[PDB]
């Protein structure tokens, strides 16, 4: 649930209703559940990441980050769609950032894999067919249904840019079905060559992800982890090529192996707890909140202060509360000032998404040299931490020690203030030129804007070359509604209440 | 650009003729794109017939006996059918003479190679799933 920012789990007689995951979810787009090891995994779109945790998440730890082909051309920025292949050990997963990509990696976090790379703008929708090991996707922009092999070496279109904006499917026996947002329906059809289609239903609201419900879609195999997590401390996950087991340990852990054995220390910062059984390690605010958390009872223990703040409020030695996000920003925010004492401040730890200043505060990455005083001591704009300053995967540095999207390189803005982003001589070579599937190209200059951005009411290249000719631009035939400005809207926001 | 002119993805405008001359007068390579440069020209009518000098004949006067064509490959052999020979057209599967030298097929479900005369199997279970 995105509006509420949490993962709930029922059973399917509607008889019983739980809550799994309910902190730390930014942005999860979408959920993979494997029968074999009894797991859970989920896509992260603000932190940029993929979780992996238990069925009653009593454990998490995070497997992906930054980059999937080592060369940076492609890093998460938009994941959304994913889908499990315990046989092989394989997670695979689609992003439609500026350079979209579907990629694999091992259900222990091994063999990070890029496996489609071309022909691919909005990959909504991912799927496996576990009957003959084919691996299929549909794109929103390009709408097509497309199938492949494994490895992603052979390619065959079941649709081949007749489909307005599909967001989910699924298969089973001859039949692929899949979720439809532009005209809000549910459709099926023949997934060797789309035949045999039909409308199966239409709704008022966007249909979302689709799942087929029978025991074959779920396919029998053996666990590795099953002999007491096979001597796992914390978390056991199958290996790459579906063989064998690896233990691991969770994100405030360290990992060291010892003969014939594996060890978790426990690495956790101030403003977290740690619970005695070395199961978990949760925020302060937790610790004595009326709620037991760790599964020993640790942290809710009787020999704690009155619980005067709400539930998830963070409380001070004066019996005040105040939001979590105030403590340690460099500001007093309670009137201890226990907010920014500094037992909790020091060793404290942002979220992987921020930096860290020298007064101990956290701010944007994106803030970190971008000539403001985001960090009260200026320790983010120092010239000599700007100068030294190395920049995380699948981004570019600017003299002035700033750093932007490597898409934003040679193009027609002076992103980095400085002309540095944009050098001339460079940007005007072959290496630069239009994706011819994806992309418009501007007769004035050397920008590419991708096709959904032509005749869409904005000067997106600067000569506004994108929105001259719109006339003889036409809507898709389905899915698409026609505007006076001679304009294309998606059919599910006409009557919608905006303009 | 002005109507004399072609334009490049890099943004430059270019005089027109210069268009497929292979100098890369446009870095982008805008300007000696293959498929800008591709042309169907290997082409002559059902009622003609082509020769290795670039020459073009009518079917009545192939096989006249006579040089029609520089290579005379419209008479260097003509009427002779090579798939009665043995020596020549050394061909894996199966042999179809035609009215000048010779061309050759495999078996059904089978695949030819690039040598014209080698035979292969496909892996259907790759290459067509459906
Ligand atoms: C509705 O879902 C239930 C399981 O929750 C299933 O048993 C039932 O068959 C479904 N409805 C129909 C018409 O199949
Ligand atoms: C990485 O990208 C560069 C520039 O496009 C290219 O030359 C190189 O071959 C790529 N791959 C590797 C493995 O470096
Ligand atoms: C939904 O489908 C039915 C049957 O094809 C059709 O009669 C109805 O008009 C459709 N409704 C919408 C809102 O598309
Ligand atoms: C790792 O991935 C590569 C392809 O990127 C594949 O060739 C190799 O077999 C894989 N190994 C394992 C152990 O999964
Ligand atoms: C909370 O802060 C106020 C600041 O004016 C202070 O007067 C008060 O003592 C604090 N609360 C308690 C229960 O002491
Ligand atoms: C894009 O260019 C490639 C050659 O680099 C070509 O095979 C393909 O057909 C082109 N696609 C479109 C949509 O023009
Ligand atoms: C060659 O062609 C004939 C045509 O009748 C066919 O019977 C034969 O099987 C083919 N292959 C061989 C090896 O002769
Ligand atoms: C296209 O045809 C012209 C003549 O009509 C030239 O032969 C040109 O060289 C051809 N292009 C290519 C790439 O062979
Ligand atoms: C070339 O010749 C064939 C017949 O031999 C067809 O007429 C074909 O249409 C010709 N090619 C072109 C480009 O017209
Ligand atoms: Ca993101
Ligand atoms: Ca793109
Ligand atoms: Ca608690
Ligand atoms: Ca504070
Ligand atoms: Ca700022
Ligand atoms: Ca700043
Ligand atoms: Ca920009
Ligand atoms: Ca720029
Ligand atoms: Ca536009
Ligand atoms: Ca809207
Ligand atoms: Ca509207
Ligand atoms: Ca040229
Ligand atoms: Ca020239
Ligand atoms: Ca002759
Ligand atoms: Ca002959």
């Amino acid at each position: 649930d995105a509006e509420k920012q949490i993962i709930e789990r029922m059973f399917l007689n509607k008889t019983n209703q739980e809550t799994i995951i309910s902190h730390r979810l930014r942005r999860a787009e979408s959920l993979a559940v494997d029968w074999v090891s009894r797991k859970l995994y989920w896509l992260d779109a603000i932190l940029d990441c993929l979780f992996v945790s238990d069925l009653e998440g009593r454990q998490r730890k995070m497997l992906a980050q930054h980059c999937v082909d080592a060369n940076n051309t492609f890093c998460f920025e938009n994941p959304r769609g994913i889908v499990l292949h315990p046989q092989r050990g394989y997670v695979y997963w689609a992003d439609w950032g500026d350079h979209a990509y579907i990629a694999r990696i091992g259900m222990d976090g091994t063999n990070k894999t890029v496996i489609i790379s071309t022909k691919i703008e909005w990959p909504n929708a991912i799927t496996i067919d576990y009957t003959n090991d084919l691996l299929y996707w549909a794109d929103a922009h390009l709408g097509y249904i497309e199938f492949s092999d494994l490895e992603g070496h052979h390619r065959h279109t079941v649709y081949d840019g007749t489909l307005p904006h599909p967001f989910a499917l699924t298969i089973f026996e001859d039949t692929v079905f899949w979720t439809d947002w532009n005209t809000r329906t549910v459709e099926k059809g023949n997934k060797y060559d789309g035949s045999g289609r039909v409308v199966l239903v239409n709704t008022t609201h966007k249909p979302f992800d689709i799942h087929v419900l029978h025991p074959y879609r779920q396919p029998i195999m053996s666990n590795p982890c099953a002999t007491n997590n096979g001597g796992c401390s914390h978390l056991c996950l199958i290996k790459a090529g579906g063989r064998g087991f690896t233990c691991e340990c969770p994100d405030d852990f360290q990992t060291v192996q010892l003969r014939d054995r594996t060890l978790c220390m426990p690495m956790c910062s101030s403003t977290q707890f740690l619970c005695g059984n070395n199961e978990k390690c949760i925020p302060i605010w937790w610790k004595c909140d009326g709620q037991k958390d760790c599964s020993d009872g640790s942290d809710e223990s009787d020999l704690c202060p009155h619980r005067f703040c709400r539930l998830g409020q963070f409380q001070c030695r004066d019996g005040n509360c105040t939001s979590p996000q105030a403590l340690c920003n460099a500001r007093q925010d309670c009137a201890d000032g226990s907010d920014e004492d500094r037992v909790l401040c020091e060793h404290h730890r942002c979220e992987a998404n921020e930096w860290q200043c020298a007064n101990k505060r956290c701010i944007p990455e994106y803030w970190q040299c971008d000539s403001v005083d985001d960090c009260l001591d200026n320790s983010d704009e120092d010239p000599s931490h700007c100068a030294s300053r190395t920049c995380r995967p699948g981004q570019f540095k600017c003299n002035n020690g700033r750093c932007i999207p490597q898409s934003w390189k040679c193009d027609v803005d002076n992103d980095c203030g400085d002309y540095s982003d944009e050098p001339i001589h460079e940007c005007m070579t072959a290496a630069y030129n239009c994706d011819n599937h994806t992309e418009f190209s501007c007769k004035t200059n050397y920008r590419c804007i991708p096709q959904w951005a032509v005749c869409n009411g904005f000067d997106d290249c600067r000569d506004n070359s994108d929105e001259q000719g719109c006339e003889s631009v036409p809507c898709h035939p389905s899915g698409d509604f026609r505007c006076g400005n001679h304009h294309c809207i998606p059919l599910r926001w006409k009557c919608d209440g905006i303009d | 650009c002005r109507d004399d002119q072609f334009t490049c993805q890099n943004g430059q405008c270019i005089t027109k003729l210069y268009v497929c001359d292979e100098d890369n007068d446009c870095g982008d390579g805008s300007d000696e794109q293959e498929h800008l440069c591709h042309t169907p020209e290997p082409t002559c009518p059902p009622h003609q017939f082509r020769c290795d000098n670039g020459h073009c004949i009518e079917m009545g006067t192939v096989c006249n006996h006579v040089d029609d064509c520089s290579d005379n490959s419209d008479e260097k052999g003509c009427g002779i059918n090579e798939c009665q020979d043995s020596s020549i057209s050394h061909c894996d599967h199966n042999c179809t003479d035609t009215i000048t030298s010779f061309y050759c097929s495999c078996l059904p479900g089978y695949k030819l190679m690039s040598d014209k005369r080698t035979c292969v199997d496909i892996d259907e279970c790759k290459e067509t799933p459906q």
